[PDB]
């Protein structure tokens, strides 16, 4: 109300509310707007009754806010929530999120357009087992990674030559053909094509491949050869990756879709879309960046020895001083997979895990500033607490569960701002899209190479070159690295980030950019008897740090 | 008709250190003061092992069922091919291992939790 | 593994080889080792129970505890002194007595009494904690002198009444130490290990130990890892393969149960040494095991299996831990 309330006689106000309510605009006045309108003209006594201009002003204002909201034919107990708002409008804007939240979108090769897919959370109960995707999951994952391929590649402005489907070659031979899909090993053994239409074998002993990729089973191809029905080999004699897009080029295709919503969402009742507020929030992120800096240390900072501790203290007494805004470390946490213990005379492996993240809470204690002013980021390795159970420090399933809260029960309530997210996990800025990837990735592609028959800055051209250029996190079949079924669609590179924190372990220290992205390469977080950590300007700059 | 008032949750291999007995033991089936001690050697077990291996044996099994196969329904053969509708023959796909299965599997890790004190199983529980 | 504790030379420059570190690859051997020693030295004590750290010393006269006790810590003595006075007895030529006592800004008298230790004798240390590395890394001084560990950790308090518990714990440790010394005496002279590599539960570690020098002597390799439970195979083992996985997780057991009502007599029957007697009796497949390790690890055992018959505690002790070591995973040289 006001300094001097009056309490209203609703029957009276009734008209004043009606009329703007319900003839010019809006619709179906409720009771809980009118005493909402009744405590808010308490709160606007003055010479109310006789004064116009002032309530209509504000009411065309409620109207103006309410009317964004759905379609609000009704007004709920939302409408002190509005009015709260109403009275507000007389870093933020950013977003971290994990794959387990991320919105799912299908793909549809017969309309040519994203199909949002409603979370099994939000409609089904969720109480016992929500998590368990589907059979038909498994079945529908590779038709949707083929179906974005197929329509990545058939938008290129070279291809406008036509790829023929492969079940297509039967009938002919001695000629040429061009093709693309799966490549495989068969159930003999041999080299192979797969297609939705088909499948079919590959000739290789006169194969020219083009150089700066990893041709690696599990990635798409293009293959130009020459049939023949004699056999059923099709004699390659050329084979080159797909070509990229930039994220402008594929984002207007479907104008700037709300895939990472968080102005605004799409669900099953409508799809939404908005391109005005990015010019003025890149303006706004031009501004006041060298301020909102966020820094990264290396990988695998195992917190049992004390050599780390000590580097790691040195580097919170260095960095105390100026908090930055987000703090990441990445990697596992224990230098050790925690699992079974046959043996009960000693200190349980859970329970040591539990130990070492609680003298980090007591380092915390004397960085003050630190845990005042920068929130904290932790990232799951490849052999901690859920993976380790079953992996036992070796690859497993990538959509990786977040650290467990019952092992984190005193970092949470020291720090003011900690989050823990799977080991892909994607941020949302103000106008830049960041994606955070921690695994093995040189080892991998170097020891699963294709053989043909016939300075280490060039590698990363390659590897980075083919992550791009494939479009997915994990170019690897279910052989190789079990995916969980729903979930693929993480990984997924569409639209591709603005960057990419790529950290391997194998690889040296990269700051290279290509196709409208760049890529970071960070290292381990010591070597050599040397520790370093790397920090990144939002200004498209890099910096690189050792403080030993 | 007669039916099983009891399902059964068993944990095999399980090793006593005192005694280096071997031998799998029953959650559900089994009576008290048995899940707790040794058969032979009368020695008290220790828990946070018996919440670790009932943990560990719930992951594995989630990896099992995550991992399963593809089988044809009319024709038992199997799917031999990364991306297809259907079998060659009539038929559409079926997994090996039935969801009903895992998800009453769950229900009686549920139930073996919350009769007896286990706390990081339900914290287990809790992070799906 | 290849050279043992029985260390000798044969340089036939041994001032020039003692000043600076002493070359093994050129001249190295390994002696016998049926005695070890005659050991005749002091002994040292620090323990600890989750602030209840303690000291002793063999050749000392007090016990000081750090922050009625006296008359139930005299009186409990004596007791277990006369309940054990024959172990005491047979084990006076290793640790031998009333002792004065002590319950004692407090925290830092760990670095006095090891200091005062050090310049007073040069004895091994006993040490029995939950936090053996925490307390080598916070006591400098410990790396200075050769110690063994009897880590018996997973202690707790009664929240009361924790004084006659934790008098019982630390007199029957004090009593018993002769023994535990006795026995790793007796497996140090017998397994060709030095005293403080070994441990009471360490038989996995003696099973290494002996399987690689074995596979040593063989040609071949031993797939040796460290800090990690899983084999070494060049890095391969790191990724993740199907017919791996199911052979990891295939561990159920079958059985037979036939129904009804017996009017006949039925015997229960009960089989032991099973394992044992499996693995002692009994190219184109790519999951079988290596033919060559199996055969070197069942002549291994039977070797222990007679060696055991003639009246060897350490071999028939080793018989029965096999199949725990089999089974765990923690244990190197581990394959699934
Ligand atoms: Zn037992
Ligand atoms: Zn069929």
């Amino acid at each position: 109300g006001n300094v001097l309330p009056v309490k209203i006689q609703p029957p009276l106000l009734r008209p004043l509310a009606y009329r703007v309510l319900s003839r010019k605009y809006g619709l179906s006045i409720k009771s809980d707007g009118l005493s909402a309108l009744a405590e808010f003209v308490g709160t606007n006594i003055g010479a109310n009754w006789r004064q116009g201009p002032a309530t209509i002003k504000f009411l065309e204002q409620f109207a103006a806010v309410w009317k964004q909201q759905e379609r609000g034919l009704f007004i709920d107990q939302s409408g002190v929530k509005e009015v709260i708002q109403e009275m507000k409008e007389r870093r933020d804007y950013f977003k971290v999120i994990n794959a387990s939240q991320q919105q799912r979108f299908s793909y549809n090769p017969h309309k040519m357009q994203f199909i949002f897919v409603p979370n099994k959370k939000q409609n089904g109960l969720g109480g016992i087992a929500g998590f368990l995707p589907d059979i038909e999951d498994k079945v529908q994952m590779f038709l949707t990674r083929y179906y974005l391929t197929n329509d990545r590649v058939m938008r290129n402005e070279n291809f406008q030559m036509s790829i023929t489907p492969i079940k297509n070659l039967l009938g002919r031979d001695a000629q040429n053909f061009l093709l693309l899909g799966l490549l495989n090993k068969n159930f003999k053994g041999n080299w192979s094509l797969e297609d939705p239409s088909g499948s079919v074998e590959i000739d290789i002993s006169q194969t020219i491949p083009t150089q700066g990729h990893y041709y690696v089973p599990g990635c798409m191809v293009l293959v130009e050869g020459i049939y023949y029905s004699v056999g059923n080999k099709f004699h390659v004699t050329s084979m080159t990756l797909p070509p990229g897009e930039r994220r402008e080029i594929t984002l207007e295709t479907i104008g700037n879709l709300d895939l990472l919503g968080i102005h605004g969402i799409s669900n099953n009742n409508f799809i939404a879309r908005l391109d005005k507020d990015l010019k003025i929030r890149l303006h706004l992120l031009e501004k006041e960046l060298t301020d909102h800096k966020f820094v990264i240390l290396g990988a695998n900072l195992f917190l049992d020895d004390l050599k780390i501790m000590t580097a790691l203290s040195k580097i919170l007494q260095k960095l105390n001083d100026d908090p930055p805004t987000l703090l990441i470390w990445q990697g596992s946490f224990t230098s050790v997979p925690v699992f079974a213990s046959m043996s009960s005379r000693n200190i349980s492996s859970s329970t040591q895990f539990k130990n070492n993240f609680d003298a980090l809470a007591t380092l915390l204690s004397r960085f003050d500033n630190l845990t005042e002013n920068t929130t904290m980021i932790f990232i799951p390795g490849p052999n901690d607490l859920w993976g380790s159970m079953v992996s036992l420090g070796a690859s497993g399933t990538l959509p990786q569960d977040p650290i467990p809260s019952a092992f984190t029960k005193k970092i949470n309530k020291v720090c003011k701002n900690v989050v823990w997210s799977s080991n892909p996990t994607r941020i949302a800025y103000l106008s830049q899209e960041i994606v955070i990837f921690r695994d093995d990735l040189s080892g991998r592609f170097k020891r699963h190479r294709l053989e043909f028959p016939f300075q280490k800055v060039q590698e990363t051209r390659k590897l980075v070159k083919t992550i791009l250029d494939q479009g997915h996190l994990s170019p690897f079949l279910d052989s190789l690295r079990p995916i969980s079924w729903d979930l693929d669609h993480t990984l997924t590179l569409c639209p591709i980030p603005s960057t990419m924190v790529l950290c391997d372990t194998t690889s040296a220290q990269f700051d290279l950019t290509y196709n409208g992205c760049k890529v970071i390469n960070p290292g381990s977080f010591i070597h050599n008897r040397r520790a370093r950590y790397m920090e990144y300007v939002p200004s498209s700059k890099k910096t690189i740090q050792e403080e030993i | 008709e007669f039916k099983d008032p009891s399902l059964s949750l068993v944990v095999p291999d399980f090793l006593c250190e005192y005694c280096f007995f071997i031998s799998d033991i029953d959650f559900c089936k089994a009576a008290p003061e048995s899940i707790f001690s040794c058969v032979r050697c009368h020695k008290a077990f220790n828990q946070v092992l018996l919440q670790e291996h009932l943990i560990q044996k719930l992951r594995s099994d989630i990896e099992s069922y995550l991992i399963q196969d593809l089988r044809c329904s009319r024709c038992h053969k199997v799917k031999r091919d990364y991306m297809s509708a259907h079998c060659p023959c009539a038929g559409a796909w079926e997994g090996t291992l039935p969801r009903e299965s895992i998800v009453q599997k769950l229900n009686v890790f549920k139930q073996v939790a919350k009769y007896y004190g286990f706390d990081i199983l339900l914290s287990c529980i809790a992070d799906l | 593994m290849d050279l043992g504790a029985s260390v000798t030379f044969r340089s036939k420059a041994l001032g020039k080889g003692i000043q600076q570190g002493f070359e093994m690859k050129d001249l190295s051997m390994a002696e016998n080792e049926r005695y070890l020693s005659g050991f005749s030295m002091d002994i040292g004590y620090l323990l600890h129970f989750p602030e209840f750290f303690s000291l002793f010393k063999s050749w000392g006269d007090t016990i000081t505890i750090l922050v009625i006790n006296a008359s139930s810590l005299g009186q409990i003595y004596k007791q277990m002194f006369e309940k054990k006075k024959g172990k005491i007895e047979t084990y006076s030529y290793l640790v031998d007595i009333n002792f004065e006592f002590v319950y004692f800004k407090l925290y830092r008298r760990l670095s006095q009494e090891t200091t005062k230790l050090k310049e007073e004798r040069g004895f091994l240390l006993l040490l029995q904690s939950p936090f053996i590395t925490k307390l080598l890394g916070t006591i400098r001084l410990l790396n200075q002198m050769p110690i063994v560990k009897l880590s018996l950790n997973e202690v707790l308090l009664p929240q009361l009444n924790w004084q006659p518990t934790l008098l019982k714990k630390l007199v029957n440790h004090v009593l018993s130490s002769g023994s535990w010394i006795s026995h790793l005496i007796k497996l140090s002279q017998y397994s060709n290990i030095p005293i403080c590599n070994l441990r009471l539960d360490s038989m996995d570690y003696i099973i290494d130990v002996l399987y690689a020098r074995k596979l040593k002597k063989e040609n071949i390799v031993l797939w040796w890892n460290e800090k990690a439970p899983l084999p070494d195979h060049g890095g391969i083992q790191n990724d993740f393969d199907l017919n791996t996985s199911w052979i990891m997780n295939d561990s159920e057991f079958p059985k037979i149960n036939n129904s009804g009502v017996y009017d006949n007599v039925v015997l229960d029957v009960g089989v032991d040494n099973l394992t044992v007697n499996t693995i002692l009796t009994s190219e184109f497949v790519h999951d079988a095991f290596s033919n060559d390790a199996l055969n070197v690890l069942r002549g291994m055992l039977k070797e222990w299996w007679d060696e055991a018959l003639k009246e060897n505690s350490t071999a028939d002790l080793l018989v029965n831990s096999l199949a725990s070591w089999v089974q765990n995973p923690n244990a190197k040289l581990f394959d699934g």
